[PDB]
């Protein structure tokens, strides 16, 4: 300070502004939920926006709170190249159609849309960015399941596949094959919803969820774990 | 006059626990600072905290020394008048330091597990400085008062430095001591236990019951509870009512056992400076990781 | 059928370039380079610790003066730097947040941002108000952006993850030209010094040499097993050197159109971030998933130094025009210079 | 557009199989030759003295 | 970008009065701002200096504990208030804006002036010539000196240069002894050394008449050099 001349001193004093704006943004930014918004082709990632290329980003507020939701549709590039890109979102949101487990894809020959998904929830599941990160897994398209339950059973979904042909036991049947595959469940476990059609529970288990997640890691910023 | 007779313990024994306390506290509060200043940098609302609370008990662990030296050699004091008083001075103000640190980042946790998005301002950096200060103010305010009536003199041909419970004035120690304690101990004490109590309830009802992290963290919270209880209940408790039978009259060894008890229990403060460290670093995610990555960074 | 005999003549064609590139092969650089005195050991300090982003960092270039530099992070903030006082000269707030890319004008003048968002955005630093504006927005990619590499101040590069480059008029913000051929994503780019020619690593363990003048591929270089995610071009213009992810850098030759030298070792099997030149060409700087940076003597593959002082990723590195320091930054937030 | 598709590949490799291509000996000479003769130019290299850095602190 | 300046008038000896600056087409906010005056027939005198932020105030020696200077950064605005006027204080003020970075050109904009008229160490920098008659299409040198060196440590030598046309604000043409102001026909050039410089014009035009001064920016004061006027 004493070997500085007259026009090196404003600009350290325009530094330290520009730090202390910095550090201002950077305190703003730290309390925003992030959702990362997940699913296949066509599940119900658009109808899910009705509650309120490259990235789409949503913004709205709760109670209080300033929640970003982050949709990745139309990236058809190479998947492991950007996914670290997300390593710190608050929450992952997998969305999987109920009304899937019969149904082919463009590709014919022996597809099945809920595999698919299931390979999609494995390989986001056990990613090593995501060994930490909460994941809200909602059943969408739950009234069409019911209509397809009763015609025709749950007979091509699942070869090995034995029980009673009702509502109840096949959702949880599908709903226990979805919470497989998460070999983390020490450290880790899944949200499993079955989406209502009122347009308010949805959004209060999101917040629960999200109340946990925070409680969570707030276990951990104060030595209490 | 019942001539006091617990010489050969206090030689013996309270200067081999002091030494190994302080040797095996020191290095390790130099190291928690130097970790905490190096290795993470940006700090956030408990880190403050934690330093804060390692700097006092540094500063306590200090000031064992000379103690250890003036219980080994005999019972004179050769540092001086003024040291005498410094010294029983830096003891309780650093003491007493730790027990409001610990209600405050009691408080911290309970305001950011059981709100935790409901209360923004404590995350904030700034609310942990001046919760600092206040803590500061708070302790010196209480034991600046010890300082003015701490007794050092030549008692038969000595030159002994005697503590709080038995200088000259007792009815005015009697109130002090009575004073500070319940604003100071007892107080603090229902905090942490209200804190404490309904965090561990809160961690039992929930989404999520059985976890890696919500039984880890409510097993810490017991652990934390029993040694707040256990290291300082009793220092206290012996304190009140050692001064309180100094006033009555009592059989010279009634009064010994008392001062035995007393002698004993006050080892049991750093016993708490050892389990502060022990149980709020140690434990911790965040400074192992910071540990293992100057190891890691050395090796490469 | 007419696709079986085009499969035959493309499988001839390529038997008849490996031939070819085979028959010009007489000795090898380490074999050549056999008698000339070891670097010896190169030992660097961290000199400074430029501090303020607050998330992972993800592109930076050096300004050509040597003095001013430039670095990007997920924040959303591009901050501009002078290096040797360590002061905040602009700070600039991005619009998307998914940022992997910087660039810097030869001039000085403009700043070049791309990401996520498939739009390379342009920055005016010199403007009559004291602000810093977004002078253009140039889109037509369809996947994330990865690379920039200024040209002129009216001339802008661009390698995107739709295996496709593009050359841009800043002025009227339209693709001038369109080089294709790639059959994955494109995550490199370097110029050659004259800025007539560069060159492109993409995803499927290929590079190519493009002419910017004719919009044209020349040359194709393989060798690596996996994906490539730097290159750099030899301070003369007539070499290059590629960095992957099999642990495993590689210094290919123009004229002579094949690989010349490999730099690897046994214990090193992360990936590689980052690959820069010093100024005479004779160390080979790469930044790896360790944490941390190999210096490589560029004419005899050994390991010459290590350099360890960052707490995760090292993705993006850069040396000065003059060679006077080397600039680091890693995923933890913060850049380091050494010299 | 199959045919039409795998067909520029084989343009492309006509192309790139006529170019004039130098033994590597003469490569790897001219590339030593370089490194060679810029060899006090290069701080890096050859550190320079602590009063002509500009990051001498 | 503009600045204009209201206030002025006639005051009597021993009252108060209030100068306001309102700036219109800049970021008013990241620029440090400067009141300069000049004297009715002499060189111009800096006055007061309030950084940005409002951080850093300076004063001059003269004018001390009876000036005060006043940012309003929501409202663009610059205030002087000023009291206890003496006589000396009839003069013209100038509103000066100065940005502070590495490279930045400080002192580029002045704006207009208002008059106020009251009824009734230091570096110094030397104009030997005062007065040069030239004539169009030839080349002319004016020279300017200063006690002290104005050569920091780091290189930087910070010397000024500006034009005053006959009844127009002062406009900045040369910047650090060897930098062109934006705008500035590039046949003005200036050089010299750590105590003695120059300025160069190449090719005379009868645009250039007027008044050139020189000025420091080493030591806070901020010393102006007398005029070198140029007539046809
Ligand atoms: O324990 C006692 O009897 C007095 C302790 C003491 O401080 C002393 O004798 O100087
Ligand atoms: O703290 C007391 O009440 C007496 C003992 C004491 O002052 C000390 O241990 O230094």
């Amino acid at each position: 300070g004493c070997t500085l001349s007259a026009e090196d001193k404003a600009a350290v004093e325009r530094s330290k502004m520009i730090d202390r704006n910095l550090r201002e943004d950077g305190e703003k930014a730290a309390r925003e939920v992030k959702l990362l918004l997940l699913g296949a082709g066509e599940s119900g990632k658009s109808t899910i926006v009705k509650q309120m290329t490259g990235i789409v980003e949503t913004h709205f507020t709760f109670k209080d709170l300033h929640f970003k939701m982050f949709d990745v549709g139309a990236q058809r590039s190479e998947r492991k190249k950007w996914i670290h890109c997300f390593e710190g979102v608050t929450a992952i949101i997998f969305c999987v159609a109920l009304s899937d487990y019969d149904l082919v894809l463009a590709e014919d020959e022996e597809m099945n849309r809920m595999h698919e998904s299931m390979k999609l929830f494995d390989s986001i599941c056990n990613n090593k960015w995501f060994t930490d990160t909460s994941i809200i897994l909602f059943l969408n398209k739950k009234d069409l399941f019911e209509e397809k339950i009763k015609k025709s059973p749950l007979t091509i979904c699942y070869p090995e596949y034995a029980g009673s042909n009702t509502y109840e036991e096949a959702a949880a049947y599908i709903q226990c094959q979805f919470e497989d595959l998460n070999k983390r469940k020490d450290t880790k476990e899944i949200y499993t919803h079955f989406t209502c059609s009122t347009d308010t529970e949805n959004i209060r288990f999101v917040f629960a969820a999200v109340k946990d997640t925070i409680l969570q890691l707030n276990l951990k910023e104060y030595n209490l774990v | 006059n019942c001539t006091d007779e617990n010489i050969p313990l206090k030689m013996h024994y309270l200067p081999v626990i002091y030494g190994i306390i302080f040797l095996v506290g020191f290095p390790g509060n130099a190291v928690v600072i130097s970790t905490y200043i190096f290795k993470m940098r940006p700090w956030k609302s408990s880190t403050i905290i934690m330093l804060n609370l390692a700097c006092t008990d540094l500063l306590y662990l200090t000031s064992l020394p000379f103690l250890i030296h003036y219980y080994a050699s005999g019972e004179n004091w050769i540092f001086g008048d003024f040291m005498c008083k410094f010294i029983r001075f830096s003891f309780h103000f650093n003491l007493y330091s730790s027990i409001l640190f610990l209600t405050c980042f009691s408080i911290f946790r309970y305001c950011v597990i059981i709100h935790p998005m409901s209360c923004f301002s404590i995350h904030k950096t700034r609310c942990a400085v001046v919760a600092c200060a206040v803590v500061w103010i708070i302790s010196l305010v209480a034991v600046i008062p010890m300082t003015f009536l701490i007794t050092s003199t030549n008692r038969t041909n000595r030159s002994a430095c005697l503590d709080l419970t038995s200088s000259d004035e007792l009815n005015t120690i009697k109130w002090y001591n009575l004073i500070l304690t319940a604003t100071t101990f007892c107080l603090p004490l229902v905090i942490v236990t209200l804190c404490y109590t309904t965090i561990i309830h809160t961690l039992t009802h929930g989404l999520q019951t059985d976890s890696c992290l919500k039984q880890k963290a409510r097993r810490l919270t017991i652990l934390l509870l029993l040694a707040f209880y256990v290291c300082f209940l009793p220092f206290h408790i012996l304190r009140v009512i050692r001064i309180e039978s100094r006033l009555l009259s009592i059989s010279c060894s009634i009064e010994n056992q008392i001062h035995e008890a007393y002698i004993v229990s006050r080892p049991l403060a750093a016993l708490n400076t050892f389990g502060n460290l022990l149980l709020y670093v140690v434990v911790s995610d965040n400074f192992q990781q910071a540990v293992c990555s100057t190891v890691r960074c050395k090796v490469s | 059928s007419e696709l079986d005999q085009l499969r035959q003549e493309a499988e001839q064609l390529k038997n008849q370039i490996r031939d070819a590139r085979k028959a010009c092969a007489d000795a090898t650089l380490s074999q050549i380079t056999n008698n000339i005195d070891p670097v010896g050991r190169i030992q660097m300090r961290t000199r400074r610790t430029l501090r303020g982003h607050l998330a992972k960092i993800y592109a930076m270039h050096w300004g050509t003066d040597s003095r001013l530099l430039v670095s990007a992070s997920q924040d959303g903030k591009l901050i501009i730097w002078d290096s040797y006082t360590t002061n905040k000269v602009h700070a600039i707030p991005l619009r998307s947040s998914w940022v992997m890319t910087c660039a810097y004008a030869p001039s000085g003048n403009y700043v070049a941002c791309g990401g996520l968002d498939n739009i390379c955005s342009i920055y005016n630093l010199k403007t009559r108000e004291g602000n810093v504006r977004v002078s253009r927005e140039l889109a037509g990619h369809t996947g994330y952006l990865s690379c920039c590499r200024f040209l002129d101040d009216n001339q802008i590069v661009t390698s995107s993850g739709d295996t496709t480059c593009a050359l841009w008029d800043i002025e009227t913000g339209q693709q001038t030209t369109t080089f294709t051929g790639h059959t994955g994503d494109v995550m490199s780019l370097s110029l050659a010094p004259d800025t007539r020619l560069f060159v492109s690593g993409a995803c499927d363990a290929s590079a190519k040499l493009w002419d910017v003048r004719e919009g044209m591929c020349r040359q194709t270089f393989t060798g690596h097993e996996s994906d490539i995610n730097a290159i750099c071009f030899f301070p003369n213009g007539n070499a290059f050197a590629t960095g992957s992810d099999d642990a495993t850098c590689r210094l290919f030759d123009l004229r002579a159109d094949q690989e010349l030298m490999t730099y690897s070792h046994d214990n090193i099997i992360c990936g590689i971030t980052s690959v820069s030149f010093s100024k005479s060409g004779r160390l080979l700087l790469a930044g790896y998933d360790d944490f941390n940076c190999n210096v490589w003597d560029a004419l005899k593959a050994d390991r010459a130094g290590v350099l360890a002082g960052h707490d995760n990723r090292v993705s993006c590195l850069g040396v000065t025009d003059d060679g006077m320091a080397v600039a680091t930054g890693s995923w933890d937030s913060f850049l380091k210079i050494w010299n | 557009a199959s045919i039409a598709q795998a067909r520029k590949l084989v343009e492309q490799l006509k192309m790139e199989a006529n170019i004039d291509r130098i033994k590597v000996s003469k490569a790897a000479a001219d590339l030593m030759a370089y490194c060679e003769a810029h060899a006090k130019e290069d701080p890096l290299l050859t550190p320079v003295p602590a009063s002509e850095n500009p990051f001498r602190e | 970008v503009q600045l204009v300046e209201s206030g002025g008038g006639l005051v009597q000896p021993g009252g108060s009065r209030k100068l306001s600056c309102s700036a219109s087409g800049f970021a008013f906010s990241s620029f440090g701002m400067h009141w300069v005056r000049q004297a009715p027939e002499k060189g111009l005198e800096w006055v007061a200096y309030i950084s940005s932020g409002s951080g850093t105030i300076y004063y001059a020696d003269t004018v001390k504990g009876r000036f005060t200077i006043s940012r309003d950064d929501p409202k663009n605005t610059l205030f002087l208030q000023m009291t206890s006027l003496r006589s000396e204080d009839t003069a013209m003020y100038y509103c000066v804006r100065s940005i502070y970075y590495y490279g930045s050109s400080p002192f580029d904009f002045w704006g207009q002036g208002t008059t106020l008229t009251v009824s009734s160490s230091d570096i110094v920098m030397t104009q030997a010539t005062s007065s040069v008659p030239v004539t169009p299409g030839e080349s002319v040198s004016i020279s300017c000196r200063s006690s002290k060196s104005l050569l920091h440590s780091n290189g930087n030598t910070y010397l000024y240069w500006f034009l005053q046309r006959p009844g127009q604000s002062p406009q900045l043409l040369i910047y650090r002894m060897s930098n062109l102001a934006s705008g500035v026909p590039d046949r003005f050039s200036g050089s010299g050394s750590g105590t003695a410089f120059t300025l160069t014009i190449s090719r005379l035009e009868a645009e250039d008449v007027g008044v050139y001064y020189c000025m420091q920016h080493l030591e806070y004061p901020l010393t102006f050099g007398a005029g070198t006027k140029l007539e046809l």
